[PDB]
């Protein structure tokens, strides 16, 4: 029913948020942005 | 400390030891310190008593019976890591360590200053230069020195002012001055226990003891900067002709960062 698809949609939202190439890109340059800033 | 342990015999031995550790508990919080850490529990591969290989798994149980004994911590003192039986050095037990060393120029003077906080001292005398000379000294042979040259001035006053009763006046003891003649004679009687050993300082070699190279000082003064500002670089190789400062460069650099 509608409850249970809502129970549906937390679960593969949490499954989804825990797999997760954007983010590592992104972190890897904000890594470096910080060392050219101080340097 | 090992001495008290292993003076005794069999039982009595592991009874003090372990006997020790329930106080602690009792009460905690509690510091049990373990002096000569080497005699209570020697290597066992290295012994062939019973009675030294059971004390060596006695500590070992202790130690990890800390995990119920809250709030008691265990120290002990070695005089080398690789002297003491290698379980003790195992995760928990004794994982963490400290390398005491060999106090420095710098430190030998506050050692003294703190040795002669009672001490009447003469305008003539100087700490610091004795500081400098001291090498090889630690701070149980600078408290030897101060009580050698306390000693020499009463003797030279004493055998004039022959107070001869229990008690000693307070004013002859705070009129007593000990001089630079005092310390001279307890340094040439003293003996330094730490002179074959390393020691390790920051040293007093500055850029101005340098001549020329003065590229070669803005070179190095990069080398540390950078690692802070910003793989950095964590060494250098001097090479060249011989006599030309090698040695003061890598101190020079050590004594502008305040590095050992
Ligand atoms: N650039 C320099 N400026 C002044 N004195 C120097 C210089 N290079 C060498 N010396 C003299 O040569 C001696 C030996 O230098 P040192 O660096 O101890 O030799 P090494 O590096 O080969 O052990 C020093 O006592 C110093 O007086």
């Amino acid at each position: 029913t509608n409850e249970a698809q809502m129970a549906a949609a937390a679960a593969l939202a949490r499954l989804e948020q825990k797999q997760s190439s954007q983010d590592t890109i992104r972190n890897q340059v904000r890594k470096e942005l910080q060392a050219e800033a101080t340097v | 400390n090992g001495p008290e342990i292993m003076s005794k015999l069999a039982g009595e031995s592991e009874s003090n030891l372990r006997k020790a550790f329930e106080e602690a508990e009792k009460n905690a919080p509690a510091i049990i310190f373990i002096d000569e850490l080497d005699a209570i529990a020697p290597k066992r591969e290295k012994t062939h008593g019973e009675v030294e290989r059971r004390i060596v798994s006695q500590l070992l149980t202790l130690m990890d019976g800390l995990k119920q004994r809250a709030h008691v911590i265990v120290m002990a003192a070695t005089n080398r890591p690789n002297s003491i039986d290698p379980a003790l050095r195992r995760f928990g037990r004794f994982d963490r360590e400290v390398d005491i060393g060999i106090p420095d120029a710098t430190g030998r003077l506050e050692i003294l200053q703190i040795h002669t906080k009672n001490m009447k001292l003469a305008d003539d005398v100087d700490l610091e230069q004795v500081a400098n000379e001291t090498h090889g000294h630690v701070g149980a042979d600078l408290a030897a020195l101060c009580s050698e040259a306390a000693l020499q001035a009463i003797r030279k006053k004493m055998d004039l002012i022959d107070l001869e009763d229990e008690t000693i006046d307070a004013e002859v003891m705070n009129s007593l001055a000990v001089t630079m003649d005092d310390f001279r004679w307890a340094l040439s009687q003293s003996n330094p226990s730490a002179l074959r050993e390393t020691v390790v300082e920051v040293p007093q070699v500055t850029w101005e003891d340098i001549g020329g190279l003065e590229d070669v000082k803005r070179e190095l003064q990069e080398l540390v900067q950078y690692p802070v500002e910003h793989t950095p670089s964590k060494g250098v190789l001097f090479y060249g002709p011989p006599g030309c400062g090698k040695t003061l460069l890598a101190k020079a650099i050590a004594n502008e960062c305040q590095a050992n």
